[PDB]
Parts: C-alpha cells; sequence; structure tokens
C-alpha cells in the first residue's frame, strides 16, 4: 500500500496516435507525462488554482477496517466455516 | 526418595499390559477397573480435577502440559456448544507402540479413563481417533465398548449416576499429522489433517467447533487409577514435577525389544539393562540413543550413563523425554543414514500446510541424502543447522520442531563423523 | 503415484459404483456418530467403506461419498489424496506393507523387503501380474518394539525373518489364512527371555483405595 500513501495531480488523456514509419506512439500533449507528488489534498488544490489548472479532486478510499478471526473458521452453527483449510 | 526404578507389580497401573490375561469385561472387572466408578462420577468435576493436580500427572502424548491444569480449561459453564473429550491413539510416532498395547490390551481402563476424563471436564462424549493401522486394536476397544454399554457403564445413565456419556471410536486413514490435536480434530471432522493455529486453543474451538480436551490414551487411562488409589500415589513416584509410573517403548539394537511400565525417573542404563537385556554387543557397543521416538535429538553414549529418563533430566540432556520411546543404536549404525530416513519419514509425514516444514523438511531431506554418501562439503553442516533453526518455531504445529531436532541432535553430537564421511567422499571421488 | 486424475477407460464418473444395502445401513450408523449439521465428519470412515466393498477408489466411489454425504467433490477428493490408505489405482488382493523406518530399518528390515521382492518377482510398488500382491514400502507401523514387521490389508506380521515372510506368502498363495502376530517365541511386546515384569497376580478389585471413595 505504499503507492496510496501521496496525493498526486495528473491531467486528461490527449490524443496518441500510430507514426507513420515506426508505429510509435506519437502525441502532441506536453501534459501528458507530468504526474506531481502532494502531501495533502488541499496542498494539491492550492497548487491547481494557483496555476490556473480546472481540477477535479476524488476523495481518499481507504480501506474501512475489518473483522477477522480465526476461529469463525471452525464455527459450531454459523456459516462461516471452511469447508476445508 | 533418591534413586527411582525397579517398579512394583503391586504399584503398576497397566496389568495385563501383555495380553496375558482377559482384556475383556470380566479380566477388567477382575484386575481391578471399573470399581467404585459411580462415587467417582457423583463426587463431581473439581474432586476430579484435585485429584489430577495433586498426582502431578503431565501429558504423556510427549509434551508433558500438566493434565489437571489442561483439563481445568473445560471447568466453565456451557454456552450451548456441547463438550467433547477426544482420545487421542494415532500414535505414529516412530519408536514409539504403547497405546497400541493399551487399546488391545486394557481397552474397559481406557473407556473407564474417558468416562472419568470426560465427567472432569463436563464433556458429552468421548471421540477416541484411533489410528486407521490399528484395524484389530479398533475393532478389539469396539468389542469392549460394547461391553460397556450393554453392563450399563457407559451411554444413558453411565455407572448408574445419572450422567449421560457415549464413547466414539473413529479410525484414521494413514496420515502421522493426524496424531497432532488440531490436526486430529480436522481429521475427525472430515477435512485434510492439516493443524489449525493456536489461539483458539480447542478448550475454546475444538472439534465441530466445541469446547474439547483432546489427550492421549496413556494419560487418560490412568486417570481411574489415579482418582481410586489416590494423587499422592501418583505423586510418589518420580521426581517432583516428574511424577508417575511410564510406560517406555526400548526398541532397536536391545537384545529383547520390549514395552514395559516402569518408574518415572529411572536412569536409560538401568532401564535399557534391565528390561530390554541391554544393547546387543555390550554397554560398550552403544554408539547413541534417540531418548524419546524420532521427535527427539539423539544423545551419545557419554550422556546416557547417568541420564534420568524424565521430563526435566531428558531437557538438561539438551533433548526431550517426548512419548518415552528408547531407539538405541549400537556401533555398527550408519547413524547419518538413521537419521537421513528419519528425515524422510518427516518429509512424507508433513501435510505441507505451512512454508517452513513443507519446504525446508524436503530440502533438509535432499541434505541428509547427499550427507549419506557425503556429496557436499563441510560449510553445508552449518547451513543445515540454519535451516533447521529457520523451521524451528516458525511453523504451525510442532512436526517442524520434531524434524529441527533430529537434524540438530546429529549435527551436534556428531559433526566429526560427517566431516570425514564427505572428505572421504572427497579423496575417493575428486 | 500422481495427485492429478485423468479419466481412463476403467476409471472415470461412468465407472459402475454403488454401496450395498448393508453397507447403507453400515454408512446410516456411520453419520448417527456425529452431530447434526456436521454429516461432513462422516466423510474419511464412509470412504474407507467405500474401499472395503471395493479394493480401491475409482473416480465414482469418491462422488458417490460426495453426494450421500452432500459434500462437494473436491472436498473428498482432497482425502482421498491426502491420506496414504486410499487406494487410488487398483492394488493387489494381498496389498503387502513393509515398515522400513529407523527403528525396524536397525532391526534389518531390508532383508524382509528383498525376501518378499526375490519371492514375488516384483519390486517396490508393483503388483504381481495374476492381481494378488502389491508390494509397497509404508512409514513407522506402530509396532516398533516388534521390528521388524509388515502389514497385510488388516494384519500386522511381527518379529519376521526371511523365512517367516517366505512362510506367509507361501500360505497367503495357497489360499489359507496366516496368524497375524509375532512370528518369534513371545506373544505380543513382552522381553523374550521372560517376563521382566508382571510376574505377580493382578491385585484385583478394591486394592489400595483411597479413603473416603
Ligand atoms: N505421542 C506421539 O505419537 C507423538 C508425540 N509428539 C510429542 O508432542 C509434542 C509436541 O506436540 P504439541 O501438542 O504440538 O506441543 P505442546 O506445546 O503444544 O502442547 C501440549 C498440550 O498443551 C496444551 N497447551 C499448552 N499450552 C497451552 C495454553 N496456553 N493454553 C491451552 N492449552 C495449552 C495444548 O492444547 C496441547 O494439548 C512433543 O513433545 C513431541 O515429542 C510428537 C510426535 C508424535
Ligand atoms: C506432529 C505431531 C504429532 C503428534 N502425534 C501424537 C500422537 O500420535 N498421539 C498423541 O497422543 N499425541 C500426539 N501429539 C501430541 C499432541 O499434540 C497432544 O499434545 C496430545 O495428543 C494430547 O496432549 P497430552 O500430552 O496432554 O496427552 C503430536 C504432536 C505433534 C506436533
Ligand atoms: S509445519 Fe508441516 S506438519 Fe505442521 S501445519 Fe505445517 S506442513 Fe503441516
Ligand atoms: S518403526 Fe516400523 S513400526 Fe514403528
Amino acid at each position: 500500500v505504499n503507492n496510496t500513501k501521496k496525493w498526486k495531480m495528473e491531467f486528461d488523456t490527449r490524443e496518441r496516435w500510430e507514426n507513420p514509419l515506426m508505429g510509435w506512439a506519437s502525441t502532441a500533449d506536453p501534459l501528458s507525462n507530468l504526474v506531481l507528488t502532494f502531501s495533502t489534498k488541499e496542498d494539491a488544490i492550492a497548487f491547481a488554482e494557483k496555476n490556473g489548472w480546472s481540477y477535479d479532486v476524488e476523495e481518499r478510499k481507504v480501506p474501512k477496517p475489518k473483522s477477522k478471526s480465526y476461529g469463525a473458521n471452525f464455527s459450531w452453527n454459523k456459516r462461516t466455516r471452511v469447508s476445508t483449510k | 526418595k533418591t534413586s527411582f526404578g525397579s517398579l512394583k507389580d503391586e504399584d503398576r497401573i497397566f496389568t495385563n499390559l501383555y495380553g496375558r490375561h482377559d482384556w475383556r469385561l470380566k479380566g477388567a472387572q477382575s484386575r481391578g477397573d471399573w470399581y467404585k466408578t459411580k462415587e467417582i462420577l457423583l463426587k463431581g468435576p473439581d474432586w476430579i480435577l484435585g485429584e489430577v493436580k495433586t498426582s502431578g500427572l503431565r501429558g504423556r502424548g510427549g509434551a508433558g502440559f500438566p493434565t489437571g491444569l489442561k483439563w481445568s480449561f473445560m471447568n466453565k459453564p456451557s454456552d450451548g456448544r456441547p463438550k467433547y473429550l477426544v482420545v487421542n491413539a494415532d500414535e505414529g510416532e516412530p519408536g514409539t507402540c504403547k497405546d497400541r498395547e493399551i487399546i488391545r490390551h486394557d481397552p474397559h481402563k481406557l473407556v473407564e479413563g474417558c468416562l472419568v476424563g470426560g465427567r472432569a471436564m463436563g464433556a458429552r462424549a468421548a471421540y477416541i481417533y484411533i489410528r486407521g493401522e490399528f484395524y484389530n486394536e479398533a475393532s478389539n476397544l469396539q468389542v469392549a465398548i460394547r461391553e460397556a454399554y450393554e453392563a450399563g457403564l457407559i451411554g444413558k445413565n453411565a455407572c448408574g449416576s445419572g450422567y449421560d456419556f457415549d464413547v466414539f471410536v473413529v479410525r484414521g486413514a494413514g496420515a502421522y499429522i493426524c496424531g497432532e490435536e488440531t490436526a486430529l480434530i480436522e481429521s475427525i471432522e472430515g477435512k485434510q489433517g492439516k493443524p489449525r493455529l493456536k489461539p483458539p486453543f480447542p478448550a475454546d474451538v475444538g472439534v465441530f467447533g466445541c469446547p474439547t480436551t483432546v489427550a492421549n490414551v496413556e494419560t487418560v487411562a490412568v486417570s481411574p487409577t489415579i482418582c481410586r488409589r489416590g494423587g499422592a500415589w501418583f505423586a510418589s513416584f518420580g521426581r517432583e514435577r516428574n511424577s508417575g509410573t511410564k510406560l517406555f517403548n526400548i526398541s532397536g539394537h536391545v537384545n529383547n525389544p520390549c514395552t514395559v511400565e516402569e518408574e518415572m525417573s529411572v536412569p536409560l542404563k538401568e532401564l535399557i539393562e534391565k528390561h530390554a537385556g541391554g544393547v546387543t554387543g555390550g554397554w560398550d557397543n552403544l554408539l547413541a540413543v534417540i531418548p524419546g521416538g524420532s521427535s527427539t535429538p539423539l544423545i551419545p553414549k557419554s550422556v546416557c550413563e547417568t541420564v534420568l529418563m524424565d521430563f526435566d533430566a531428558l531437557i538438561q540432556a539438551q533433548t526431550g523425554l517426548g512419548t518415552a520411546a528408547v531407539i538405541v543404536m549400537d556401533r555398527s549404525t550408519d547413524i547419518v543414514k538413521a537419521i537421513a530416513r528419519l528425515i524422510e519419514f518427516y518429509k512424507h509425514e508433513s501435510c505441507g500446510q505451512c512454508t517452513p516444514c513443507r519446504e525446508g523438511v524436503d530440502w533438509m531431506n535432499k541434505v541428509m541424502a547427499r550427507f549419506v554418501r557425503g556429496d557436499a562439503r563441510p560449510a553445508e553442516i552449518d547451513s543445515l543447522w540454519e535451516i533447521s533453526k529457520q523451521i524451528e518455531g516458525h511453523t504451525i504445529c510442532a512436526l517442524g520442531d520434531g524434524a529441527a531436532w533430529p537434524v540438530q541432535g546429529l549435527i551436534r553430537h556428531f559433526r566429526p563423523e560427517l566431516e570425514e564421511r564427505m572428505q572421504r567422499f572427497a579423496q575417493q571421488h575428486q | 503415484a500422481l495427485f492429478v486424475h485423468r479419466d481412463t477407460p476403467k476409471n472415470n464418473p461412468e465407472t459402475p459404483f454403488d454401496f450395498t444395502p448393508e453397507n447403507y445401513k453400515r454408512i446410516e450408523a456411520i453419520v448417527k456418530n456425529y452431530p447434526e449439521g456436521h454429516k461432513a465428519a462422516a466423510v474419511l470412515p464412509v470412504l474407507d467403506l467405500a474401499q472395503r466393498q471395493n479394493g480401491w477408489l475409482p473416480i465414482s466411489a469418491m462422488n458417490k461419498v460426495a453426494e450421500i454425504l452432500q459434500v462437494p467433490p473436491m472436498r473428498v477428493y482432497e482425502v482421498a489424496t491426502f491420506y496414504t490408505m486410499y487406494n487410488r489405482k487398483p492394488v493387489g488382493k494381498y496389498h503387502i506393507q513393509v515398515c522400513t523406518t529407523t527403528p525396524c530399518m536397525l532391526r534389518n528390515s531390508d532383508s524382509i523387503l528383498e525376501a518378499i521382492q526375490k519371492k514375488l518377482g516384483i519390486k517396490v510398488g508393483e503388483t504381481t501380474p495374476d492381481k494378488l500382491f502389491t508390494l509397497i514400502e509404508v512409514e513407522c507401523l506402530g509396532a516398533c518394539v516388534n521390528a521388524p514387521m509388515v502389514q497385510i490389508n488388516d494384519n500386522y506380521y511381527e518379529d519376521l525373518t526371511p523365512k517367516d515372510i517366505e512362510e506367509i506368502i507361501d500360505e497367503l498363495k495357497a489360499g489359507k489364512i496366516p496368524k497375524p502376530g509375532p512370528r518369534s517365541g513371545r506373544f505380543s511386546c513382552e522381553p523374550a527371555g521372560g517376563l521382566t515384569s508382571l510376574t505377580e497376580p493382578p491385585k484385583g478389585p478394591g486394592f489400595g483405595v483411597q479413603a473416603g471413595l
């Protein structure tokens, strides 16, 4: 999960087309490889507003905590028994 | 008391060990079994737990956990789930063949032990997981349990005490790992014999999810004799925290390989030279002794001279007591070939579940197969030591421990023999 | 020796398997030993019963055990490949199992293994061409003080010499039944030079019983 730790600012993808000579991915978007790293959401929002970039923000999706019980695999009356181990 | 051994026949728990008397019900009642069982049931669970805690009885399976403290884990009121005793009767340990003798020759003693043990823990029934290779022993025990039901000794209103207790016998299907208590529970539950992790202990989540005590045949069958003779009687033998009698299986390179009941802290030399007829070729022909079956490290002749055959004096001899199965190995033994056959046993009997045993026991068997021929170099010895130290305590159950320990004992006592094996390979092949 | 299955014409889900009605009554008696809701605990006995009726386990006994116990068939395949008694190939009528672990190897079990091999003309893992003997090599059979020993289908044969095991194979070929015991002078497990213990009479009921009981 070390790549979920920081906020990232990227841009919308523009057209990549085929090079007629080699089949390479030709682009005309200078910002197609620009990915910026930010520690918090508000730093990225401030950097986008400072540069006049219209932005959209997706909230951080942490996984909600689970309830893990090893003995639940071997219950007496619940469906949560494992059929094998 | 200072000296131990020379146990009398009036103090034996397992009379009719050898099959010389009738194993059935009229034979068992005529030797002391099923006597005043109703009073032992009616004096309560806490009285039986106090008698077992007084006796100093440790777990005869091989680990030696205190049986009273172990059975008192069930001394708690129910939560809707039934409670179970499960008697471990697999006995797949190489060297160990005593529970076969208890089931085959004193079966009603095991039935009364199931009744007393399950009463002490408040259990509903007993599941005697007998090994499947002990088929005649299993049918032997079932004829005994039919005699116990038809005499009203177990079942509905067991011994006229108003306590209901069934005794079930489940055969195994040929897996040594199913002797381990959680893997045995999984084998009873119709699954692969793969050990569960602890916690939960079986006193919390055992067979079918119920509170369950898994206990060996010997630690269950001596419990009516402890409840009749008293706790001080069983604590009168052996050293402190090493109390009682013990069945011993002296096999290997002795003149008369035998099972014999003996006082707990008996010397190893006295036991072999008294009941087994001594080592083949004399005591100076002794090379090594695996004291308690294959899970314990071997000890050489310099340790076997004064060692006592209980738990703590074998811990001090950097081995274990284990199942008290004495495998005797003389000077003519290719000892690396024997330990490599033993590690081969441990890779054929390993359920494949967690990584260190599944990978490292086969990798140790490949290293030991090269060490028998000498097709190695001495820097692989310490390497092998570290491989054992990467299995010891890093596994789910102690089969990884019981496979790391013979390698450690062989290296620790016979590194020069390994080195001269490999250097004579190097001189006659390079 | 494999742990995958391939459909041969003698081992497939169209191989006929069905229990006898006495075996169905035995299966019901097995199922009644376990709590309600844990019928899967009868996988190991009933499947062993499917080995006792048939001698081995095709993949129709496993599916029949999976059908009558209402368990998934993979959960029976796991049991049938985990445990070493379930013959997933048709073995001979007398399945000879020689123990060659260390307490039997110290007492020269290889002599008896080679005696069976040169007596029957097969090696370890093979079957004689008259389909009467399968010789495999097994681990510790729990008869360590009676080393060396073999097992034939239910029966331990203990304290063996090569002459004794040739005698046992000769009376298995002769259509009789051998005596399942130690072929030396002793009876079960005692010291052979006389009883070193349990020579006194057993003390009977009421001996050493503590007061207040
Ligand atoms: N008799 C045989 O055929 C064989 C015996 N053994 C012996 O078995 C031993 C290793 O077996 P294990 O049972 O894995 O080792 P051991 O550490 O776990 O456990 C022995 C008993 O103590 C109980 N126990 C220990 N601490 C407990 C706690 N805190 N709470 C509740 N219960 C507790 C366990 O439930 C178990 O029944 C070795 O000494 C080995 O020599 C090994 C192989 C074969
Ligand atoms: C790999 C392995 C195999 C075991 N096999 C047996 C066995 O066959 N019989 C037995 O009584 N205990 C066996 N044990 C010990 C059990 O875990 C358990 O301690 C014992 O069955 C019951 O506890 P007790 O010592 O208090 O009687 C085995 C342990 C391990 C790790
Ligand atoms: S260490 Fe070996 S015997 Fe134990 S759970 Fe893992 S594979 Fe099984
Ligand atoms: S070693 Fe062969 S029976 Fe235990």
